[PDB]
C-alpha cells in the first residue's frame, strides 16, 4: 500500500525576546538511518520580517512554506502593499492548514517575528491548523528534550530564589539575544549527542526591527 | 551498530562502534560491544543487546569448561558450533547476530553468525545498521595479504563509514587484534573523533534553588551492637 | 495497554565527586488516574541503592526479589551486596525471564564499600546493562530526563551541588510528562551517610 | 496507489569542481528475474543536464516523454530557445518536482526517484534530488536506492562537504563513481556489470558514455573459502 | 461487578460496595454482598469479571482461615494485603488470571490503627485512606479529596460516603442498586442495615 | 483536559484548565480553551484544538453577518445552532469536538448549549467535559446553588478544575475564568495550578492526603 | 540460489553459484553451497541457510557414527537420512537438498529432495530459484554417460544461465567432482562463464 | 437515546420517553424531552443515533408545519406518519442514514379516534395498540399483552404505563432518569408533570 | 500460457501455445492467442483474456481509423496504441502482450509489453508462464538474421519446452509468419514437438 507521508527528522526552536525573535532548525534531512543531506535549509525568511519553519515531512513543509510565501505575495497586490503583520500571517497559516484539515501537511510549523507593538512573536501550529502565541516552542524530532530545558533555563521553572526555601520564585528577568542564542545553541548540542536524527549543522534565523539575520553553527555529524 | 571482522597475514582483527540506542534516543555514548568469549576469541554484536552478551557469557562460560576439561586452549570453531546449535533452537527469538573471530592452535579465524543459527566463512565481514557503510570501505580497499597495520586501519576505517553515515552508529571505534602466537590486545577507543564541544553556559545552580519538604538520614548501617 | 506506560513514574541517577545521587517521582496512576502520590519507586538492600519505573507490580515484585536474594546473598557471603555485583543480579534475574519480562527499568546507584568509587547502571525490561559513567535515566519521561541531564549535568559536583542538578533534571522532565510528578525524592549517598530529601513540586 | 512492475535500480552521483557527474546500470528487473538488458535510465534534457531514474520503468518512460514535451514547448515561440531561453536543470527539476508532489497528492504516484544533474547558465553544478512523495534535498552527493547505502559513504570520503567540491577534479570524481558502481554490483542483487556514465562540465559541456563495464573485479580469494565452519576440503 | 469504594477514618474502615448483579441485559440481582471476612478484623470487597471474584475472595478467605487456626493468631492487615498481593501477581502471569479487583478494610489490634489497602488484578498494592476500582474513583475522589480529614469520626466517614454514592446515583448511567456499607473497627466488622 | 460552564443569579461562570497532551506528553500548559467568540459570546475548547478554533472563530463572523443583516444581537440559540448544523454536515469525517456556547441576552437570560460533533445540541444549566470531567462534576453537584454571588460561583469553578487537574493526569497547568453578564464577558484571570493547589490546600484545608 | 547435480560416466559432479541474499542486499558473494557430509557423499543445499546447515550437520553425524559401525555408507542411506529429517520435520523447515555421491558398486548417484521431503533419484537434477530458468536448457543438453569435460562445460553453461536470469544467483561457479581417482573442487570466475 | 413507550387507548394515545441523555461514561441531563410536536393532534418521539435523532425530528416538523400552512389543514396521523416512513425508507439507502426510531401518537379528528404508529429506522412501519422501541418492548410486552384493554380510560392507560416502567425500573441496568409522559387527544398535546 | 515472437532475416514469426487453464482445467485446448490488429501487424497475448481480447479489440479499431485516415499505420505505432491502454488503465489491466509486425521499410519488429505498460523493443521476446522455463534455452540459441526454416525450428523447439514444464501451457504450437510475401499460418501437433 502507498503511504504519502514520510519522516525527514529534524528539530527547530523558536524563541520570542522583548524586541526579537529567533527561529533555529538543525540543517541534517533524513530517511529511516540514512542521512539525505548534512546542509538542507529548513528555517526560510518569508518576506515581511516573517520567518518560517514546518517541521516534519519535508515534501508537505516545503509546499506549505511556499504556498505561505505565495499568499504574502498576493496579499501585497490585493491589499496595496500592506505589510503583513505576524498575527495575520498567523491566521492565514491555520486557514492554509485546515483546509487540508482530511489530509494534512504532516507538519508542526513555527513561524517567528515581530508584533505590530515590535515586540518579539513566536507563534506554534498543529498540522490541522490550531495556533497559539507562544514565548517558546520546540518541535520535531528533539522537541521533547529540549522543552523541559527550556522550561527550566527561560521560564525559571521550578527554581527559587536561595534562602527562602521555595517561598519565592526566581524573578522572570529579559533574555538577551546573545544570551538566547546560547541557549538555543546549548538545546541543540545536548539533542545532538542523545538524538540520532539531530546531527551536521545548526542555522538560526534572528528577527529585529533591522531586518533578519542569519548564524550557523556547525553540530557533530555522527 | 557497526561492526567488522578483517583477516590479515598473522591473525584476526575485529572492530566497533560504540553507539547504542533505543528508538532514535541515544542510551549509551560509549557502549562497549567486542565482548570476549574466551582470552583469544572475540565477538561482536549487533541486534538485541542482550541476547548478544546473555548468548556470549553462556557460550563463554561453556567454553571456559570444555577448556578445563580438554587441556586445552579453546577454539573457534568450537565457539562457533556451540552458538549456532544454541541460536537455531531458539529460532531467531535470540537476537544475536554476531561477528567472531579469534586465534587457536589451528590458526586464525573470522565467522559471522545470524539469529537463526546460520554462518559464515570470509576474510571481511561486516554486521549491523552500519554494516553496508562499512562494506563499502571493505569492498573498495580490502586485498589479499593485509599486515597487521593495514587490517587495524581498514576495520576502524570502516567502522568510521558507519559512524559517519549511519543514524544507528556513532561515538567512539573500538578494536581488538587477536594474532598467532600473541595475547589478543583489546583496544578500548581505538578512535575518539566525536568529543562534545564545550557549551556555551554552566548550568550549575545556586545552593537552595530546589525547594524541600522533609530531609533525614537514610540507615544504610545494619542494626548495631549495645 | 502498553505495560510500561500504564503507572507512568520517572528514576534518575547521577554521579558525583565521591557520591551518587537517585531520584524519583512518586505518582502511580492507572493511565490518566492519579491513584497514589506516595509510590516510591527507590529502595535499597544495604549500602546499594534501586530506583524501579515501569508496571507497578512488577516494582513491588522485583524490590521483594532482590531484597529476598541479597539476604540470602548476605547470610552466605558474611558481608554486604556490592553495587557492581548487584548490577550483574540483576541483569541475571531480568534474563532469566527472557520471554515473559518483567515490565520495568530498573536503575542501581552506590558505592563501593571497599574501593569508594562512585557506581551507577541502567537496565532495559530484558537485563541489558547500561553502565554509563554521568547519569541514567528510566521511566515515561526519560526522553525529557535526556534532556535535562545531558546540558544540566557537569563531573565531579560536590553532593549539595549534584542535589540541585539531579533535583531540577527530575522536576522540569516530570512537569512535561502527564504520567510522572505528584511528589518526589532524592537521594544523596556517600560512603557512609545518606541523605533523602522529599521535593516540593506542583500536584496535577 | 499500484506497485512497481519493472524496475531500475541505483543512480549516483556526485559535484565535482566544474561539473556533476551521474551514473545508473542498463537493468530492468522484474522482481528478482532480470528481465531487461539494455534499459537506458540516464536521460539527456538539451546540452546541460541529464536526469537519472530509478523505479518504475513504465513510469520512467512517461517521464521521459513529458521532458521530451518540455523541450518542444520550450522552443515554441521562442527565438531564445537554443540560447538565453534554454531549458536550466533548475527549471527541469522543479517542474518534474511539482508533478512529483502533485502525483503523491493525488495518491496516484509515479513510482520513481529522480536525480536531476546539470550545470546552470552561470557554471553553478546542480544537483537535486526527488522521489515518489515529492521529498527533495540537495548534497554534494545523491545516490538512490542501494547507492544511498553503499555509494554515499564512498563518494563522501571524497567530497564531504561544500567546501570540498572546489578541490575534487572529475578524474578524481569519475574513478569514485566507477568504483562505487563495481561495490554496487558485488553487493546489489538488483544491479548490472553494464552501465551509463554522463559528465556535464562548465567547459567541456555534456559527456554521455554509453556501454560501461564493471571491471578489476576482485574473486580470486573465494577459491580458499571452504564450508561454512568447520568443513576443510 | 461495580462498584467498590473504602475509606479509612480515625478508628475505623469503611466499605461500601454496590448490590446490582447484571447478566447482561437483566438485573439478576439487587441485594448482593460483594465482601468476604478473612478474619475477625480483616473484611476484603471485591469486583471483576463474573465468577472469578468470587471464587478469589473464598480462596484467600479459606487461606487465611488455615493460618488462624494453624498458629492460633490473626494475621496483621499489612501481612494478609501482601499475601493476596502476592496471589494476584502469580495469578496476571498464569494461564488464565484473576480478573478481580479488591479493597481490603482492617483494623491492626496490635498498632490500634485502622488499614485499608487497594489491590488490582495486576497485583498492584497500595495503602490509602480512600480508594475505589473502576470508574468509582472518577466520580468520588473530587469530593473526597475535598471533604477527607484523618481524623473524621465513624459518623462523619459514612456521611462523607453517603455524598459519594449521591454522585455517583447521579452521574453514573448505570443502576448498581445502592450500596452495602460495613464497618470494620476494634470490635470487628459490622453491617449498616440502613443506608 | 477539563472545561465547565454553569448557570447561575449572577450569569454564567466558564472555567477551563490550560494543559494540552499528545499521548504522555505534554505539549503545552498555556492552552487558550476559551475562544473569545465575540465580546458576548464565549466557546470552551474540547476534543480536537483545530476544529474548535477553527469553526467557533467561523461562528464568530456568521454572527456577526447575522447582526449586521438583522440589525440585532444574536440568540445563544440561533448561534449554537448555526455551529451544530455545521458540524452536523460534517459528520462521519472525523471532526471532533466538544463544546459550551455561553452566552447571556435580553430575550434568553444567561444560556448554557453543549454542542457535539457527532451534532448534539443540548440546554442546560451545568455541563462539564473532557478527560477531567468526572472530576470537576463532583465538586459542582455538591456545592452548586442558583443564589451564588458572583465571588463564590467564579471560586467553584476554580476550585472545580483544580480539582480534575490534581487527579486527571492530562488536566493541569492553569485555570482560566470567565465571567458571562447580559452586557459581555468578563475575564478573571490565569491561575497557576501549581500555585493554586497550595493556596487552596492551606486556606480551605482540603488535600489532607498531599503532604505540603 | 543455482544448484545442480549430474551424473556421467566416471561419476557426479555437483554445481553451485556462490551468492546469498538478504533481500536484494548480498549478505555473502562467496558462499560455500557444496557441503561434505561424507568422503564422496555431497550435497548442494537451498532454502533457509539456517535449515540446510543444522541438517548437513546432523546428516554428518549420522554418517561418521554409521562409519564407525557398519562402514561406509551408500549415497542411498545418506539421502534417506536427509529424506528422514526433511519429512518428518516438514512443518518446520525450508530446506531443498541434493545428494549426490560416488560408490565403487554403483558409481555415481543424484537424489534430489524438495520442499515436501520426498526423494527422487535422478541422472541429474537442478535446484534452487534460479533453476527455474534452465529446465528448458538442461533437458536438451544433458546426456547420459558424458565425460569430466563435458559435464563440467555442462553445469557451467547451465549455472551460466541460471545465474545471468536470476537476481539471487551470482558470483563463482563453484564444483566438486566425485570419481573413484577421489575429490577435486573446481572454480569458475564470472569473466569466465559470462562470456559463454 | 434509550425507552420509549406507547400506548393507545380508548380516547387517546400516550407517549412515555426517558430523560436521560448519556455521553459515554456521563449522564450529561436528566430532563431532555425526547419528542416534537408535528402538529396540533400529532406527536413524534423518538430515540436513536446522537444528533441524527433531534435533526430528523426537527426536520419532519418544519415539513408537517409547511404543509399545515400551504393547506391550511391538519394532516391525518395516518398521512404523517406515511410521509416519515418515505423518508426513513428512502434514508436506509443514502450515503449515511438517519439512525432513528420513532413513535408517533395522533389524535384523528376526521374519524375520532386515537392512533400509535411505531417507525423503526429502516422504515418499518405499524399501527399498534401500544409499541416500543430498542430493549423497551423485552420487558413492557409482556405487561402489556396481559393488562391492555381497547375501552381503558387515558386514566388506566397511566396506570399501566407505571407499571411498566416500574418494570423497567427494576430489571434495566441502565438508569434511564425516569420518563416525560404526554398525552394526545382531541383536545390537543399535553403533558403529565408528575410521573 | 507461452507466447514469443522472434524477429529474422524475412520479416518475423509469432509463436503461442492453444492452453487456457480456469484453475487445473483446461477450458480450451485449442486457444487461438496469436490476434490480428492489422494485416501485418499481430500480437501475443498473455494474462487477463477478458482484458486482452479487450485491448486487442480497441487496438485494432485504432490501427482501422488509423489507416482510413493515414495509410498503413508501423509496428511501433500499433505498440504505441497498445501501450496507452495497458499503461493508463494498469491498475485495472492484468496483460502481457508481445507485438510483432512487417513493414517493408522497417521489415520484422517485435515490442514487449509486460504488466506495468512499459514498452521494450527487442530482437526477440517471451512471455507467458511457460516463457520462465526457457530464458536459459532461447537465450541460448537464438541467432540474428536466421532463416524462415531455422526461425521456425527455433521456436518450435522453445515452445516445444515451455509446454513440457509448464502445466498452464500445451495442445498445439500455432505459428504466424510475417513477410513481404504476406502471411502464413502454421500449427504443429504435440505428436511432432513432443518427440524434439
Ligand atoms: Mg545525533
Ligand atoms: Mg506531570
Ligand atoms: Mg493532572
Ligand atoms: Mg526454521
Ligand atoms: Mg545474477
Amino acid at each position: 500500500q502507498f503511504n504519502p507521508y514520510g519522516d525527514n527528522g529534524g528539530t527547530i526552536l523558536g524563541i520570542a525576546g522583548e524586541d526579537f525573535a529567533v527561529l533555529a532548525g538543525d540543517t541534517r534531512n533524513i530517511t529511516d538511518y540514512s542521512i539525505n543531506s548534512r546542509y538542507e535549509p529548513k528555517v526560510f525568511d518569508c518576506g515581511d520580517n516573517i520567518v518560517m519553519s514546518a517541521n516534519g515531512f519535508a515534501a508537505d513543509g516545503d509546499a506549505l512554506v511556499k504556498r505561505f510565501k505565495n499568499s504574502v505575495k498576493w496579499y501585497h497586490f490585493d491589499h496595496n502593499d500592506k505589510k503583513l503583520s505576524i498575527n495575520s500571517a498567523a491566521r492565514n497559516i491555520q486557514h492554509l492548514l485546515y483546509g487540508k484539515r482530511f489530509f494534512p501537511y504532516y507538519v508542526h510549523t513555527i513561524i517567528a517575528g515581530l508584533d505590530e507593538d515590535g515586540k518579539g512573536a513566536v507563534y506554534s501550529f498543529d498540522p490541522v491548523g490550531s495556533y497559539e502565541r507562544e514565548q517558546c516552542r520546540a518541535g520535531g524530532a528533539a522537541a521533547s528534550l529540549i522543552m523541559p530545558f527550556l522550561d527550566n533555563q527561560v521560564n525559571f521553572k521550578n527554581q527559587y530564589e536561595p534562602g527562602t526555601n521555595g517561598k519565592v520564585k526566581k524573578p522572570l528577568k529579559y533574555l538577551s539575544v546573545e544570551e538566547v542564542i546560547k541557549l538555543v545553541r546549548d538545546s541543540f548540542t545536548s539533542a545532538t549527542e542523545r538524538h540520532i536524527q539531530v546531527g551536521d549543522g545548526l542555522e538560526i534565523l534572528i528577527v529585529t526591527k533591522d531586518g533578519v539575520r542569519k548564524e550557523f553553527y556547525e553540530l557533530k555529524r555522527d | 551498530t557497526t561492526i567488522v571482522g578483517v583477516k590479515f597475514n598473522n591473525g584476526v582483527v575485529i572492530a566497533a562502534d560504540t553507539r547504542s540506542t533505543q528508538g532514535p534516543i541515544v542510551a549509551d555514548k560509549n557502549c562497549a560491544k567486542l565482548h570476549r568469549i574466551s582470552p583469544k576469541i572475540w565477538c561482536a554484536g549487533a541486534g538485541t543487546a542482550a541476547d548478544t552478551e546473555a548468548v556470549t557469557q553462556l557460550i563463554g562460560s561453556n567454553i571456559e569448561l570444555h577448556s578445563l576439561y580438554t587441556s586445552r586452549e579453546p577454539r573457534v570453531v568450537s565457539a562457533l558450533q556451540m552458538l549456532k546449535q544454541h541460536l537455531f533452537k531458539y529460532q531467531g527469538h535470540i537476537g544475536a547476530y554476531l561477528i567472531v573471530a579469534g586465534v587457536d592452535p589451528t590458526g586464525s579465524h573470522l565467522f559471522s553468525i545470524h539469529a537463526h543459527g546460520s554462518t559464515d566463512v570470509g576474510y571481511y565481514l561486516s554486521l549491523g545498521s552500519g554494516s553496508l557503510a562499512a562494506m563499502a570501505v571493505l569492498e573498495s580497499h580490502w586485498k589479499q595479504d593485509l599486515t597487521k597495520e593495514e587490517a587495524i586501519k581498514l576495520a576502524s576505517d570502516a567502522i568510521q563509514a558507519g559512524i559517519w553515515n549511519d543514524l544507528g552508529s556513532g561515538s567512539n571505534v573500538d578494536v581488538c587484534v587477536m594474532e598467532i602466537g600473541k595475547d589478543a590486545e583489546y583496544l578500548r577507543n581505538y578512535l575518539t573523533p566525536n568529543v562534545r564541544e564545550e557549551k556555551q553556559k554552566s548550568y550549575k545552580f545556586p545552593r537552595g534553588t530546589t525547594a524541600v519538604l522533609k530531609e533525614s538520614i537514610v540507615n544504610i548501617c545494619d542494626i548495631q551492637e549495645e | 495497554s502498553d505495560p510500561s506506560s500504564i503507572n507512568g513514574g520517572i528514576v534518575v541517577a547521577m554521579t558525583g565527586k565521591d557520591c551518587v545521587a537517585i531520584a524519583c517521582d512518586l505518582r502511580l496512576g492507572s493511565q490518566s488516574l492519579g491513584v497514589s502520590n506516595k509510590f516510591e519507586k527507590i529502595f535499597h538492600y544495604g549500602h546499594v541503592f534501586l530506583g524501579i519505573t515501569g508496571l507497578a507490580t512488577d516494582v513491588t515484585t522485583l524490590n521483594e526479589m532482590f531484597r529476598y536474594k541479597t539476604n540470602l546473598y548476605k547470610l552466605k557471603e558474611e558481608r554486604a551486596i556490592e553495587p557492581e555485583t548487584f548490577t550483574q543480579l540483576v541483569s541475571s534475574s531480568l534474563y532469566e525471564r527472557r520471554f515473559g519480562p518483567y515490565f520495568v527499568g530498573p536503575v542501581v546507584a552506590g558505592i563501593n564499600s571497599k574501593s569508594g568509587k562512585p557506581f551507577i547502571a541502567g537496565f532495559d525490561l530484558i537485563g541489558c546493562i547500561d553502565e554509563a559513567k554521568d547519569f541514567i535515566v528510566s521511566g515515561t519521561a526519560s526522553d525529557q530526563l535526556f534532556g535535562m541531564c545531558e546540558s544540566l549535568y557537569e563531573p565531579n559536583l560536590e553532593p549539595e551541588d549534584l542535589f540541585e542538578t539531579i533535583s531540577q533534571a527530575l522536576l522540569n522532565a516530570a512537569d512535561r510528562d502527564a504520567l510522572s510528578g505528584w511528589g518526589a525524592v532524592v537521594y544523596i549517598i556517600k560512603k557512609d551517610e545518606v541523605v533523602k530529601r522529599y521535593l516540593k513540586m506542583r500536584q496535577d | 496507489t499500484q506497485q512497481p512492475i519493472v524496475t531500475g535500480t541505483s543512480v549516483i552521483s556526485m559535484k565535482y569542481d566544474n561539473g556533476v557527474i551521474i551514473a545508473a546500470d542498463n537493468l530492468g528487473s522484474y522482481g528478482s528475474l532480470l528481465r531487461f538488458n539494455g534499459v537506458e535510465r540516464l536521460i539527456p534534457v538539451g546540452d546541460n543536464t541529464v536526469v537519472g531514474i530509478s523505479g518504475d520503468i513504465s513510469d520512467m518512460q512517461h517521464i521521459e516523454r513529458l521532458l521530451k514535451d518540455l523541450v518542444t514547448e520550450n522552443a515554441y515561440d521562442n527565438p531564445l530557445a537554443d540560447a538565453e531561453e534554454a531549458l536550466e536543470p533548475s527549471y527541469i527539476f522543479e517542474y518534474l518536482a511539482t508533478v512529483m508532489y502533485q502525483r503523491r497528492s493525488k495518491m496516484n504516484p509515479l513510482w520513481n526517484a529522480i536525480i536531476v544533474a546539470g550545470v546552470q547558465s552561470n557554471g553553478d553544478q546542480f544537483l537535486r534530488y526527488v522521489n515518489l512523495l515529492g521529498v527533495t534535498y540537495s548534497s554534494p552527493t545523491l545516490a538512490t536506492g542501494f547507492g544511498a547505502h553503499m555509494a554515499n559513504p564512498l563518494l563522501r570520503k571524497v567530497v564531504d562537504r561544500e567546501s570540498d567540491i572546489p578541490k575534487t577534479t572529475v578524474q578524481v570524481a569519475e574513478e569514485a563513481i566507477v568504483n562505487a558502481m563495481r561495490v554496487l554490483y558485488y553487493r546489489d542483487a538488483r544491479s548490472s556489470r553494464n552501465f551509463s556514465l554522463a559528465i556535464i562540465d562548465k567547459n567541456t559541456g555534456l559527456t554521455f558514455k554509453k556501454n560501461l563495464q564493471v571491471e578489476n573485479m576482485k574473486w580470486d580469494f573465494a577459491k580458499d573459502i571452504k564450508g561454512y565452519g568447520t568443513q576443510k576440503i | 461487578m461495580d462498584i467498590i469504594l473504602g475509606i479509612r477514618v480515625q478508628d475505623s474502615v469503611i466499605l461500601a460496595s454496590s448490590k446490582a448483579v447484571t447478566r447482561g441485559i437483566s438485573v439478576l440481582k439487587d441485594s448482593d454482598d460483594k465482601t468476604r471476612q478473612l478474619s475477625p478484623h480483616t473484611l476484603m470487597s471485591f469486583a471483576g469479571e463474573a465468577g472469578d471474584t468470587v471464587q478469589f475472595a473464598e480462596y484467600i478467605q479459606a487461606n487465611i482461615q488455615l493460618y488462624s487456626i494453624r498458629e492460633d493468631y490473626e494475621l496483621s492487615p499489612q501481612a494478609v494485603s501482601s499475601f493476596v498481593r502476592q496471589e494476584l501477581a502469580k495469578s496476571i502471569r498464569s494461564r488464565r488470571p484473576y480478573q478481580v479487583n479488591v479493597l481490603i478494610g482492617g483494623y491492626d489490634k496490635k498498632k490500634n490503627k485502622p488499614e485499608l489497602y487497594q489491590i488490582d488484578y495486576l497485583g498492584t498494592k497500595v495503602e490509602l485512606p480512600y480508594g475505589a476500582h473502576g470508574y468509582s474513583g472518577f466520580y468520588t475522589f473530587s469530593l473526597l479529596d475535598h471533604h477527607y480529614r484523618p481524623d473524621m469520626t465513624t459518623e462523619e466517614g459514612l456521611d462523607l460516603l453517603k455524598l459519594c454514592v449521591q454522585e455517583l446515583e447521579k452521574r453514573m448511567p448505570m443502576d448498581f442498586k445502592g450500596v452495602i456499607v460495613k464497618i470494620v473497627d476494634k470490635d470487628g466488622i459490622r453491617q449498616v442495615d440502613d443506608f | 483536559s477539563t472545561t465547565l460552564a454553569f448557570r447561575f443569579q449572577g450569569g454564567i461562570i466558564v472555567a477551563v484548565d490550560s494543559r494540552a497532551t499528545a499521548g504522555n506528553w505534554v505539549a503545552s500548559q498555556t492552552v487558550k480553551k476559551v475562544i473569545e467568540i465575540n465580546p458576548f459570546l464565549l466557546g470552551t475548547m474540547a476534543g480536537g484544538a483545530a476544529d474548535c478554533q477553527f469553526w467557533e472563530t467561523w461562528l464568530g463572523s456568521q454572527c456577526r453577518l447575522h447582526e449586521l443583516r438583522e440589525k440585532e444581537r444574536i440568540s445563544v440559540a440561533a448561534a449554537s445552532k448555526i455551529l451544530s448544523n455545521l458540524v452536523y454536515q460534517y459528520k462521519g469525517a472525523g471532526l471532533s469536538m466538544g463544546t459550551m456556547i455561553c452566552g447571556y441576552t435580553r430575550k434568553e437570560g444567561p444560556t448554557i448549549y453543549y454542542v457535539d460533533s457527532d451534532g448534539t445540541r443540548l440546554k442546560g444549566d451545568i455541563f462539564c467535559v473532557g478527560s477531567g470531567q468526572t472530576f470537576a462534576y463532583g465538586v459542582l453537584d455538591s456545592n452548586y446553588k442558583w443564589d451564588l454571588s458572583v465571588e463564590d460561583a467564579l471560586y467553584l469553578g476554580k476550585r472545580s478544575i483544580l480539582a480534575a487537574a490534581h487527579r486527571d493526569a492530562y488536566s493541569g497547568g492553569s485555570v482560566n475564568l470567565y465571567h458571562v453578564t447580559e452586557d459581555g464577558w468578563i475575564y478573571h484571570g490565569n491561575h497557576d495550578v501549581g500555585e493554586l493547589f497550595w493556596k487552596v490546600k492551606e486556606e480551605e484545608g482540603s488535600f489532607n492526603n498531599v503532604i505540603g | 540460489t543455482s544448484i545442480m547435480a549430474v551424473t556421467f560416466k566416471d561419476g557426479v559432479i555437483l554445481g553451485a553459484d556462490s551468492r546469498t541474499t538478504t533481500g536484494a542486499y548480498i549478505a555473502n558473494r562467496v558462499t560455500d553451497k557444496l557441503t561434505r557430509v561424507h568422503d564422496k557423499i555431497w550435497c548442494c543445499r537451498s532454502g533457509s541457510a539456517a535449515d540446510t546447515q543444522a541438517i548437513a550437520d546432523i546428516v554428518q553425524y549420522h554418517l561418521e557414527l554409521y562409519t564407525s559401525q557398519y562402514g561406509t555408507p551408500s549415497t542411498e542411506t545418506a539421502a534417506s537420512v536427509f529424506k528422514e529429517l526433511c519429512y518428518e520435520n516438514k512443518d518446520n523447515l525450508t530446506a531443498g537438498i541434493i545428494v549426490a555421491g560416488y560408490d565403487d558398486k554403483n558409481k555415481g548417484e543424484v537424489y534430489t529432495i524438495p520442499l515436501g521431503g520426498s526423494v527422487h533419484k535422478l541422472p541429474y537434477a537442478i535446484a534452487g530459484s534460479g533453476s527455474t530458468f534452465i529446465y528448458g536448457y538442461c533437458d536438451k543438453n544433458f546426456r547420459e554417460n558424458m565425460s569430466k569435460e563435458e559435464t563440467v562445460d555442462f553445469i557451467k553453461h547451465s549455472l551460466s544461465q541460471a545465474i545471468k536470469w536470476d537476481g539471487s544467483s551470482g558470483g563463482v561457479i563453484r564444483m566438486v567432482v566425485l570419481t573413484a581417482a577421489g575429490v577435486e573442487r573446481l572454480i569458475f570466475y564470472p569473466d569466465e562463464y559470462e562470456q559463454l
